[PDB]
């Protein structure tokens, strides 16, 4: 089975390396594929459920 | 076991309208120390903390819409949604005690009798969700006759979105919402935005940038074209969303449906029939937050649009022509 | 099919103190602008002849 | 036409539209890709000199 | 990103259009050119610097410590050729440590513990288990910060046992460069290389 | 609850000519486009639709009212002006100034207009910052549509030009006044005028025969007020429409679909949003007003 | 950055990036010959053998 | 409790969002400043002598 994206809250790690420079311009004009945006309120945590 | 009751004291006695803030003199100066939302610029630090700012969310606006519980057949209401639809409320004449008719926007376009390619998205999908056409139109043997004189847009008042539906055999509650955020059932603190298909909207908005400003509303409306096809009477349903005020879509509405409007008129050189007149009404459905994005989605292929935020406000049927 | 390697951003934080844009600056701490309206330095110049 | 990133995503490892041989008589169409590394820049850049 | 502040409009793509024949036409076979030119020796090294800061260096192991040189410096990375090309980069840009330093082993991840019951009935895993639950199981809502996540973010990478490893170095500004030309292990089997082309 | 406060931010100092202009009307209506705290010059005068170097009318400029959020002012700090907002419900201050001055009371109805009478009282120019402020207009509705009257009334003279007293001068008991016509764009005036045909050609469809059997018999003999506009004359038309015999449940018919369409006359003569306004004092001149956009 | 301009403010923003896997698999060959897999087995005792 | 510390872990990375971005407003307007009374060189020059 193909692995596709979740939104799901894993307890994420602490890198070191920036990531920032070129990125509004980049996944919004097809730097990869499963990218996912958040904007604001929907940049939270969501409702876990099993 | 009171401990169960225990957290019903919590919730309930939490959860009131606040009450009218009144204070006897005896006390003094004390009155204003009971004025807390009044209030807007709170206290910034250096690091502010939850610990700083736990008073800045106490505080919250009072916000509330209410309810309409309805009596559905098995038979006008599908079993199947997907929770926010738009609804409507048929009105001929209070034959049961509770037993209520409502028409959603998908079972509408079954009920009318228009051309397929005119919509040709929900066609496909909404000959699953009922028979040919025909199961809903043995409710109601005027729907020939309801055309011909201009009486079915004043026979619709509109609801908005929905919460909850409970279904059994012949008999489905439903619960509705008119005023503004339902609270959603199956996801506690949810809140059930309003979804509309992507066949049925057509957009007032979009233009290159050639410029307009923001402000704090954008209007869903709703229209309801009386045409005629095949020598037949039969409507037909669009939707709108405009943040730009009464005084100019209605001379924007006539653009997007001139050509309706100059294939029945060329008709009445032959004839004239004062019923046949009237040509269209707009109710207000309600407003739209400012630059809330519109995300679309996909069910078993139908594109269904979303608006988050919707809050309800209804309005009447002002014929337009 | 297992997951590997969950990782983040993290952001550090450059003050304008801490910067050296502020040699064209003098930093005065201040309280209220929400009271003063405007400003005033005043200067003579004396000419020799 | 598309993502102006795939077109540098995918540059670099799928072989484009029927180029040629080499250590051949004439210019034979590509018929095997086991071996065959070229790229060329006439596609993705859209000239000829 | 001095081209890339207003995004990828109508305008901005074919000013970078443009200019990627600008670029090709003058800089293409770089090495090539700097025969017959009057300076040489300096605009070559234009091209290397030009490529080393070129490269987004989003490694997340930045903050691992893998391939060090001698005396404890930085490895930046690795550019690779064929023999002539070799023949020329040995000599104007020296060899200036040749000795490196570096793991001899592999990183071992072992389905041991509680990954394996999650191993059996569902079809999907983890990695660093009992890292992953000490998060949620006993420390929740802390940041995440980098002195406690650097160390527990290798699985290997603090563990083997590293030594000398032979091999040609270079440095340009500071970023330490390893140079290899693969056809010793090409051209002995009759194989063709891939860097050819 | 909520706030509302919208500074503004401006990159030069005044002067002292126009802060005299600005001090004069500390409290006064002004709508601007982008809804935040803070925010530039160039969008708080309504003059982004109306400058002198366009030919502006006054169908586009109401057309336009009617979109943006709308906002009074507090202070003017000699940098930073000051404003506050208009909610869809909310009470405040508003405090009137306008020039042809009109008398205001306690349960009064009020309407958001351009400046129609004088540009040059209306709006301050700001050479000191380039961009120009021009200052919309509030008026009682009862003269908020009289305006609106002759303006699409004049529209229709100055186009059978292709002489003045009778198609500008808007009444009200006591002063007649002037309207502000010299350079318009009679195109998107024409938009509305063009609708009126598609109504009143319509409203001729149907007309009552017995209600004009009513005028050949009150203007012949049973006068009244209000029908002086005859002068006691019958048109001609209407002795050629009353041949036929009445009957009621023909009229009944027609008058339910000219119920409907006056219903829709109201899409075509929309004003601004509306100020209910219900405490009105008369020597501070303030108000009170509960806003509504419609 | 909180700029004091006209423009519309930007909230807080977020991406989510997934990169999966790709397997690769090595054939190689060996002839072995059947007089040998004989011999290893063949109780032998002389020394020719 | 993990749902409770997924909204403070949120919150207060949501509260200093601001503190990373008002800090550039004074890094962004000081040189906004100093860009507003900045002539070019071939107008002081001409004048500097």
């Amino acid at each position: 089975m193909e692995a596709t994206l979740e939104q799901r809250p894993f307890p994420y790690l602490a890198t070191e390396a920036n990531l920032l420079t070129q990125i509004k311009e980049s996944a919004a004009d097809g730097l990869f594929k499963s990218f996912q945006l958040l904007l604001g309120k929907d940049a939270r945590e969501g409702s876990v459920r099993f | 076991q009171a401990e169960n009751a225990a957290r019903l004291g919590r919730q309930v006695l939490g959860l009131l309208p606040p009450p009218t803030h009144r204070v006897s003199l005896t006390r003094g100066p004390e009155f204003a120390r009971g004025v807390r939302d009044l209030l807007s610029k709170y206290a910034a630090s250096t690091r502010p903390t939850v610990g700083s700012l736990h008073e800045a969310l106490r505080q919250a606006p009072f916000r509330q819409p209410t309810y309409g519980d309805f009596l559905v057949y098995s038979q006008t209401f599908s079993p199947q949604e997907p929770l926010g639809t738009f609804l409507f409320s048929f009105k001929q004449e209070d034959n049961g005690s509770s037993m209520d008719m409502l028409l959603t926007p998908t079972s509408l376009f079954m009920l009318s009798g228009m051309e397929a390619a005119k919509a040709p998205q929900t066609h496909k999908v909404a000959g699953v969700w009922y028979g040919s056409g025909s199961g809903l139109a043995d409710f109601i043997p005027n729907l020939s006759e309801l055309m011909d004189t201009g009486e079915f847009h004043t026979l619709l008042t509109p609801v908005g979105p929905m919460v909850q539906s409970v279904h059994s055999t012949f008999v489905t509650k439903v619960t509705s919402a008119m005023k503004g955020v339902g609270l959603a059932r199956d996801e506690p603190r949810a809140h059930v935005g309003l979804t509309l298909p992507c066949d049925m909207l057509v957009d007032l908005d979009e233009s290159c940038p050639m410029r307009e400003p923001a402000g704090l509303n954008v209007t869903i409306y709703a229209s309801l074209v009386y045409l005629r096809v095949n020598q037949r009477p039969s409507m037909a349903l669009t939707f709108f969303q405009s943040g730009k005020g009464f005084a100019e879509v209605v001379a924007m509405i006539k653009d997007h449906f001139t050509d309706v409007i100059r294939t029945k008129y060329i008709q009445l050189r032959h004839e004239l029939y004062i019923n046949r007149l009237v040509f269209g009404a707009v109710c207000t459905l309600g407003t739209v937050p400012f630059d809330s994005h519109p995300v679309h989605q996909s069910l078993n292929s139908l594109p269904v649009l979303v608006f988050a935020n919707f809050e309800a406000a209804c309005g009447p049927w002002t014929v337009f022509l | 099919e297992a997951l590997l390697g969950v990782y983040t951003n993290v952001v550090e934080f450059v003050k304008f103190l801490e910067t050296a844009l502020a040699a064209a600056c003098v930093n005065t701490e201040f309280k209220d602008l929400r009271r003063m309206i405007d400003g005033k330095i005043q200067f003579k110049i004396s000419m020799p002849t | 036409n598309r993502g102006l990133y795939t077109l540098v995503n995918e540059y670099s490892a799928r072989l484009a539209g029927a180029p040629a041989t080499s250590t051949t008589d004439l210019q034979y169409v590509v018929v095997n890709g086991t071996d065959v590394f070229l790229d060329q820049p006439c596609h993705m850049l859209q000239e000829a000199y | 990103p001095v081209y890339s502040e207003r995004g990828l409009k109508k305008a901005v793509k074919s000013d970078m259009v443009s200019m990627f024949k600008a670029h090709l036409i003058e800089h293409s076979f770089f090495l090539d050119k700097a025969e017959l030119m009057t300076r040489g020796k300096q605009y070559v090294l234009t091209m290397l610097s030009d490529m080393l800061a070129a490269v987004c260096e989003d490694t997340v192991f930045k903050g691992v410590s893998t391939y060090t040189t001698a005396s404890g410096q930085q490895v930046a990375g690795v550019l690779e050729t064929t023999d002539s090309v070799m023949r020329r980069l040995m000599n104007l840009l020296g060899q200036v440590e040749s000795a490196m330093s570096g793991p001899a082993a592999y990183a071992s991840y072992v389905v041991r513990g509680a990954n394996l019951v999650t191993a059996v009935s569902y079809g999907r895993a983890m990695r660093n288990f009992e890292q992953f639950m000490a998060r949620i199981v006993d420390h929740p809502n802390a940041l995440p910060s980098v002195e406690g996540d650097k160390a527990a973010l290798a699985d290997g990478h603090d563990e083997i046992q590293r030594t000398r490893i032979a091999a040609s170095l270079v440095k340009i500004g500071d970023k330490f460069v390893a140079i290899e030309s693969l056809q010793r292990m090409y051209n002995e089997t009759q194989f063709p290389c891939p860097l050819n082309r | 609850a909520l706030d509302k406060s919208i500074v503004v931010n401006l990159t030069s100092r005044l002067f002292a000519d126009e802060l005299a202009a600005l001090q004069s009307k500390i409290g006064s209506v002004l709508p601007l486009g982008d809804c935040h705290r803070l925010q530039n010059i160039q969008a708080l005068g309504l003059g982004c639709v109306c400058s002198r170097e366009t030919s502006p009318d006054y169908i586009q400029i109401m057309q336009y009212l009617s979109k943006c959020t709308l906002a009074v002012l507090e202070e003017v700090r000699p940098d930073s002006l000051r404003l506050t907002r208009m909610d869809p419900s909310d009470n405040l201050q508003i405090k009137n100034v306008y020039a042809p001055f009109f008398q205001w009371d306690s349960n009064t109805q009020l309407a958001v207009l351009p400046p129609l009478f004088s540009r040059k009282d209306s709006t301050i120019v700001l050479e000191s910052n380039g961009f120009d402020i021009v200052f919309p207009m509030v008026v009682p509705q009862q003269l908020g549509h009289a305006i609106l009257q002759q303006l699409l009334v004049y529209h229709i003279y100055s186009k059978i030009s292709a002489l003045d007293l009778y198609t500008t001068n808007v009444s009200f008991m006591g002063r007649t006044y002037r309207l502000d016509v010299d350079n318009t764009d009679p195109r998107t005036a024409l938009r509305v005028l063009d609708d009126l045909s598609m109504y009143l050609c319509i409203l001729s469809a149907l007309v009552p025969r017995g209600c004009l059997r009513l005028l050949t018999a009150l203007v012949r003999h049973d006068r009244h007020p209000l029908t002086e506009v005859f002068e006691g004359v019958v048109p001609d038309e209407v002795t050629r429409i009353d041949l036929d015999q009445l009957s009621v449940p023909d009229d009944i018919t027609r008058m339910r679909v000219m119920f409907s369409y006056l219903q829709s006359l109201s899409s075509i003569f929309n004003l601004g949003p509306r100020l209910h306004v219900y405490a009105y004092s008369a020597e501070t001149l303030a108000a009170s007003c509960w806003y509504s956009p419609r | 950055i909180a700029h004091g301009d006209g423009r519309r403010p930007n909230k807080q923003r977020q991406y989510i990036v997934m990169k999966a896997c790709n397997k690769h698999h090595i054939g190689a060959e060996i002839e072995l010959a059947a007089a040998d897999i004989e011999l290893l087995f063949a109780e032998k005792e002389t020394p020719l053998d | 409790f993990t749902e409770y510390a997924g909204a403070i872990k949120t919150i207060t990375s949501a509260l200093q969002f601001g503190m990373d971005a008002l800090e550039r407003g004074l890094v962004d307007t000081v040189l906004a400043v100093k860009l507003r009374h900045a002539p070019p060189v071939f107008i002081l020059k001409t004048l500097g002598d």
